[PDB]
């Protein structure tokens, strides 16, 4: 018989311990694995692949409408849309990178904001969108907004424009969850010059916007989403 | 690992923020790509983002109840709660449910832990000290019919006896049928018209019976268990879109008719900040 | 002057070519495969038919029109009845197959007009009541007909509300499955390959749909003045590496 | 140390350090250099 | 090592008592500098007095209440103290806090130790035996309503279930936002003429939340529960003058008005012993 | 199986003892350490800094 | 005194689980195997034996 | 280990499925000894049928 | 590791891995092979 | 002998045995000698 003395926390049951426990089932044989393609190992591996971010909100009950950012021909200096950098709500909050940002506590790194054009092919336009860094209010004309990072796009046969919102932070982490000492900016988008619709053609046209993580994001301490809850267990 | 090269004015005619995505690709631009950068390290490995990470932790997957008290009368063990079951399934509770069906097809064992807590409502001069039994009746195997049963002698049946307030605890390989657990499931058990539909179909594991050993004091004791899943050695194929609306029923994708809007009206215009 | 743009895929005794093509996606990056022996289970020895099932089979056309909500098609369902690929399937008690799909609208310069074209692995379908309703067989077999989201709720039917993908999900996620988009100002047409993707080596062919291909309108279509306001959408699928195995009376199955 | 005999009975696994995303996020047949036209 | 030297009389030009303490230096002087010594050694290292030491041990850090009781209609769980929590916070006792403000930033990993009492003020006709539940509402998550939530669910949450009268005991990495803790924080969150002033705004780090897992028994049981926090790995920089008034706010330097004079009055002159 | 004895204090919480614990948030990643001037090490370090003396304490 | 920790399911009995156990009966000798026909180690040796089927059920 | 051999048409003179059970044996006919099959592996060993495991709990 | 001195005391056995289905299977006194006619 | 993966988990850290007050009572610009001159 071995001297043994027990410490604070025998008997415990913590959830997120990971310890050995007996087979219920010794000597069972597990059915072969067989390949499947797509196996995920990292959850950034997939938060960076973009989806759509329903950035037209205005409505008043789900529709496929809050996708389509519109735009107007002939405006000239004006303001396509605007949005704080809140990934874990509103608009970010149910694309697939603001719900996985949801189940972590702290989120760092570069975000990849981009626009594709969807307007006829005979119609032409430029657009500038800029990111404005924490400590300056959402901007109000481009003027103000062309100050900050920024970048022209001009719609050409190359649908899409990439934008990058850099890492511009002073403490290295940011919470989830808005937070104001943690906050990350302000994203807006205006006319540069304007969109112009050929002859024969009418109305609105609309951009879709996307959003992924750059390979630069860290997530980290995981926690719970407020995205799903229950009252009663479910039954079949 | 840097996180960030050091990189200086550009003046190109070679432009990496200008791609077509209607090719379904994300092309991997960085903050480089557009601004000025200096370099920067990652100080990083997204370790706690791994799959094994992410399902790894217990999880409340089912709370039931029993309680022990005289028999003496009863027609329905079973409905007495002089016994139960849970006919194992981990889609019940939608905490853990949510997370699991961000994949298709997940493999992984299992740690089970059972809490189990009494209570005594109603008068009693003392506490008793009881002890649970709990039996997995696999598929084909004879069912407890009542709380003393042949069955309960589970001789081939793997069964643990642990007392309440303690805590039970083992593992389980994986006893999938194929090679992986169907998260999802667009198909039917045969070519029926009416058979059902889902996986509810193709997740038929049996149930988990437990039971009171201990025979009847003069109170009545209120006992309630809650089963506790720990996904060990996880693999997880081909990830989906989360869940939006809420759950309805355990196998089924069914969302409650007349549910609210999910994503967040704006206060203010599409240019509000 | 190869351009990502134009393309040739012949498959068996059938070709097709776009001058406007936008690259093609393979499922996770694989191709189609055989087999492999060390997968197997069942010991039958496989069928192979070769080049007179894996050929293009070109559904019926729909129509894109201001209205549209999008369209869904079960496979290898959408291809039960065609040719010999149909006849294998009814007749084998298991069948494997990966598909080369082809989505076609072509419009004008003064068209606009956006398409998602996806490819969802395990697509278990919603019932529109609610609670633990199931969704008949009939409902999830369609055949070349596919399942119109503009269509009205039938009984027994799945849900066909688009901006949650007929299963509680949010349109705006999709992306998250192989997909293309066909946008009239860039685009004609779409094509993605798609290799067999199962928790088991090979299946049934009628109990089990493995994958639901999907076309949605997501930027409507506008069309130039006075100009007839809807475009027709084709698909064109083909299986490819296609198994049977299990041969003998052939299957009976609901309606 | 492992005290049981069997697989099932170990702790968590250790990580990955897979990570690929190509599988997801390039899914194209033929090759996209980024710089380069997207459509050529 | 020596202590002192051995050194015999003195008649210099060099002089190192003489100094200008306006240069900001305390210039190291010994008993050898002016008066003869012998040799002695020093015979101790230092060892408890590290900053490891001097914050490596347990310290009380936050004392609450929670009760088993039946719920049935009760309108506010949390106000029945049905359940509780504590927003987890290191200022709340003043024994640990002034310690700590010994310094500016500080960094370390903590180790947490929970004991549980209960305590059955009024008529009882025995001690049930209570399952207690520590569960970290990380910020950004469902904060329990009830007692028996889908948030208790914790399925990525961590959790622990320990019994009353037991003690639970766990550590945690350093979870700070920046390279380390802030003692003190001469800031705001944004630059606003409204918004509060300290640390206060930027540790924000959720609560801890308790309560009892089995229902409730006839009678009503105080659970009392007592938080005790160890530094491990500890990294402290900038030290700072002590404090000397008493506290009256968790994360505001703030002293009481009218306080006590801190410096003792001497009983008789300066000349005074 | 092995036999173990459990001796006298087993169970027992002594504020002062130095053991391991399992950590409550596994593989999680503390920020990088930057560099701050000032690092204490032994309160000796600090108690040789000289301070001034309230010595007029007749207020 | 080596300091532990007990985890959970400590005390439980799994009728599965197979562990050493001291001995009643330390040091008796059992009796000696003698050779016996027909040792059978699989359950999978004897259902290779064919036996028949009532496949006539209709009495 | 083989759970099944590959093995194609046959035409023989050697017919491995005709047998007289009166003499008391099982004889080990196969798939493969009746259809043409492909390979496949066990992936198997049959560990929880040992009779140390049968009565072992 | 035995912490017992008895070997009733050690655990379960191990798998036979023995295996051999002739002496139920094919306990004929002459050899049949399978493929030559049953009775000559 | 750590049997925890975690560092957290890890005892206290052993005594840094650093110990260097110079930061602290000499953080004069140019270095002054005992014995010499405190003004020159
Ligand atoms: C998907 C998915 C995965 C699972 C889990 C299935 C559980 C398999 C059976 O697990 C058990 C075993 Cl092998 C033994 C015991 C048990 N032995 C003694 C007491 O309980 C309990 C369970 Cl849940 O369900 N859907
Ligand atoms: C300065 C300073 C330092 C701290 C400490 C912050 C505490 C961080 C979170 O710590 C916990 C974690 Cl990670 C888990 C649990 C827990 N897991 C299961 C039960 O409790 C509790 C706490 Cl306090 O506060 N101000």
């Amino acid at each position: 018989g071995l001297p043994t003395t027990t410490l604070p926390g025998s008997g415990q049951f913590l959830t997120t311990d990971d310890r050995q426990s007996p087979s219920a089932l010794p000597n069972y044989e597990p059915t072969p694995r067989i390949h499947i393609p797509g196996k995920v190992h990292n959850l950034l591996e997939i938060i960076q692949v973009d989806t759509l971010i329903p950035m037209n909100n205005t409505h008043t009950k789900d529709e496929v409408n809050s996708y389509l950012i519109p735009l107007n021909a002939n405006r000239q200096n004006e303001q396509v849309f605007g949005t704080n950098l809140f990934i874990g709500d509103g608009v970010f909050k149910t694309t697939l990178l603001g719900e996985i940002v949801q189940y972590y506590t702290h989120w760092s790194g570069s975000l990849r904001f981009s626009l594709m054009y969807t307007g006829p092919a005979l119609s032409s336009a430029k657009l500038i969108l800029a990111y404005t860094p924490p400590g300056a209010r959402g901007p109000q004309d481009r003027r103000e907004a062309m100050l900050g990072t920024h970048v022209v796009w001009d719609i050409g046969l190359q649908s899409t424009i990439v934008m990058t919102i850099p890492w511009t932070s002073g403490v290295q982490f940011r919470y989830t969850d808005p937070d104001t000492y943690t906050s990350a900016g302000f994203l807006s988008c205006w006319y540069q010059t304007s969109l112009i619709l050929p002859p024969e053609t009418t109305g609105q046209v609309y951009l879709l916007s996307f959003i992924s993580a750059c390979p630069d994001f860290k997530l980290r301490l995981m926690k719970d989403t407020q995205t799903i809850s229950q009252t009663v267990a479910l039954t079949e | 690992t840097v996180a960030s090269i050091s990189s200086g004015p550009k003046h190109t005619q070679k432009v990496p923020i200008l791609t077509a995505n209607e090719t379904g690709a994300t092309m991997p631009v960085l903050p480089s790509d557009s601004i000025e950068t200096r370099t920067t390290y990652m100080h990083f490995n997204g370790s706690e983002t791994d799959v094994e990470c992410f399902l790894g932790r217990a999880a409340c997957v089912h709370v039931t109840e029993i309680q022990n008290k005289d028999a003496t009368g009863i027609d329905n063990h079973r409905e007495a709660k002089l016994f139960n079951d849970w006919k194992i399934n981990l889609s019940s509770l939608v905490q853990l449910r949510k997370k699991l069906e961000l994949f298709t097809y997940v493999r992984f064992d299992s740690e089970y832990t059972i809490l189990a807590t009494a209570s005594q409502p109603d008068s009693a001069n003392y506490s008793s000290n009881l002890v649970v039994q709990a039996m997995y009746v696999p598929p084909g195997a004879p069912n407890p019919k009542e709380w003393d049963d042949y069955t309960w002698q589970s001789a081939s049946n793997p069964s643990v006896f642990f007392k309440v307030g303690d805590t039970s605890r083992f593992s389980v390989p994986y006893v999938g049928l194929a090679s992986a657990y169907n998260c999802f499931y667009d198909g039917y058990s045969h070519d029926d018209a009416e058979t059902q539909y889902g996986i509810t179909v193709l997740n038929h594991m049996g149930s988990m019976a437990f039971r009171i050993v201990n025979e009847h004091d003069e109170h009545k004791t209120l006992v309630k268990i809650r089963v506790y899943h720990r996904a060990k050695h996880v693999e997880a194929w081909i990830p989906r879109a989360p869940r939006a609306l809420p759950y309805t029923s355990i196998g089924r994708t069914n969302y409650p008719k007349n549910t609210e809007p999910v994503i967040k009206k704006r206060k203010g215009d599409i240019k509000s900040y | 002057g190869y351009s990502d743009r134009v393309q040739q895929i012949t498959l068996g005794n059938s070709t097709i070519t776009t001058q406007e093509a936008a690259n093609a996606v393979v499922c996770y990056a694989e191709w189609p495969e055989y087999l492999p022996d060390v997968d197997a289970s069942d010991v039958n020895k496989t069928s192979k038919p070769d080049t007179s099932v894996c050929r293009f089979y070109t559904l019926d056309s729909k129509t894109w029109t201001t209205g549209s909500k999008g369209w869904c098609w079960k496979l290898p369902d959408a291809l039960k009845d065609m040719g010999v690929f149909g006849q294998n399937m009814f007749f084998h008690s298991l069948g494997r197959s990966g598909y080369t799909v082809h989505v076609q609208c072509n419009a004008t310069k003064f068209h606009s007009g956006c398409l998602l074209v996806v490819v969802i692995p395990e697509h278990q379908l919603a019932s529109h009541e609610g609670g633990n309703v199931s969704v008949k067989y009939t409902f999830t077999h369609p055949g070349e007909r596919g399942i119109d989201l503009s269509s009205a709720n039938e009984v027994g039917g799945p849900v066909k509300d688009v901006v949650y993908n007929m299963n509680g999900t949010l349109l705006g996620n999709l992306l998250i499955f192989p997909h293309q988009f066909i946008n009239l100002r860039t685009n004609n047409t779409a094509t993605i390959v798609i290799p067999y993707i199962n928790s088991v080596p090979i299946d049934s062919m009628t109990r089990h749909n493995n994958v639901s291909l999907m076309v949605i309108p997501i930027a409507p279509l506008t069309v130039p003045t006075g100009a007839t306001p809807s475009l027709p959408i084709t698909v064109t699928i083909a299986p490819m590496c296609t198994e049977f195995s299990g041969i003998r009376s052939k299957s009976i199955v609901p309606q | 140390i492992n005290y049981y005999k069997d697989a099932a009975s170990t702790s968590s696994a250790g990580q990955s350090l897979s990570m690929d995303p190509s599988k997801f996020t390039e899914p194209v047949k033929d090759l996209m250099l980024k710089g380069a036209p997207a459509l050529n």
